[PDB]
């Protein structure tokens, strides 16, 4: 009963030197209307190509934006997401690449 | 042959020293190529064993590029290995469908790559940018501390 189609990330932008905000669309209909417990947002420095290096935040199912914090200044990250329920996780979304700002 | 004596590009330098979309560089943007489109069929995958494709998408999109982009990228793969034996060319972005590039980015046409060396040694990226100019890319820009952007003219 997992969701299958994932969210689509529409924007990623640095808020400051340690924080990046992403926004996404997710249309429940794309999964027949199946209910979700929330989204998982995964982020890894772009210098890593090891899928084990993604860190995961969880946000609740009614949210369509999130700020990932405690990142490194002037650093590019790879960012992708899923929706999930008790049945499991959706496919990953598109993968965005976004840099934090340089130190002020 | 041996590593070359090169003049690196400076951070944020681009070559030629004109905007990317002008005639002397890579020329105008011609429109996004979507997976579902007819023009998608004219992109073909670069399977050169001497290039690392990041492929964080797990779709192989980073390998798709025009023939002109592939020929330049392949020349560049050779010169990188000769400049730093034990290090290879790495592509982080080729053709793109994730949508993070500015609208009218040449990535959306398979006419651009973002590259590093395979060791992610940033001290090499200015030199890597000069080798990309020498490999015949129509525009090369040391765009970010994270990567060098290289593009080509429309076929
Ligand atoms: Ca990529
Ligand atoms: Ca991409
Ligand atoms: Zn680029």
């Amino acid at each position: 009963e997992r969701p299958v189609a994932g969210p689509y990330i529409t924007f990623t932008d640095a808020v400051n030197e340690t924080t990046i905000m992403l926004k996404w669309m997710y249309i429940p209909a794309s999964n027949n209307n199946t209910p979700i417990h929330g989204f998982y947002i995964y982020y890894r420095p772009t210098d890593s190509d090891n899928d084990s290096d993604y860190k995961k935040d969880m946000v609740e199912g009614d949210k369509y934006w999130h700020s990932i914090s405690h990142l490194q200044p002037e650093t590019s990250y790879d960012i992708k997401m899923q929706c999930f329920n008790e049945g499991g996780e959706s496919e990953f979304s598109n993968v965005m690449i976004c840099e934090t700002k340089a130190r002020k | 042959r041996p590593p070359r004596k090169l003049v690196p590009l400076a951070y944020k330098q681009f070559s030629p020293n004109v905007p990317e979309k002008t005639l002397g560089a890579s020329g105008r943007y011609e429109g996004k190529i979507a997976r579902s489109s007819e023009r998608f069929k004219e992109l073909t995958p670069n399977y050169n064993p001497d290039i690392i494709f990041k492929d964080e998408e797990n779709t192989g999109a980073d390998r798709l590029m025009t023939q002109r982009c592939k020929d330049r990228l392949n020349s560049l793969a050779i010169s990188v290995m000769n400049q730093w034996p034990g290090v290879k060319l790495r592509v982080t972005e080729g053709w793109d469908e994730d949508g993070h590039h500015s609208e009218e980015s040449l990535h959306y046409e398979g006419r651009a790559v973002d590259i590093t060396t395979s060791d992610r040694d940033r001290n090499k990226y200015g030199l890597l940018a000069r080798l990309a100019v020498e490999a015949g890319f129509d525009w090369v820009y040391y765009e970010s501390k994270a990567h060098v952007h290289c593009s080509v003219k429309s076929e």
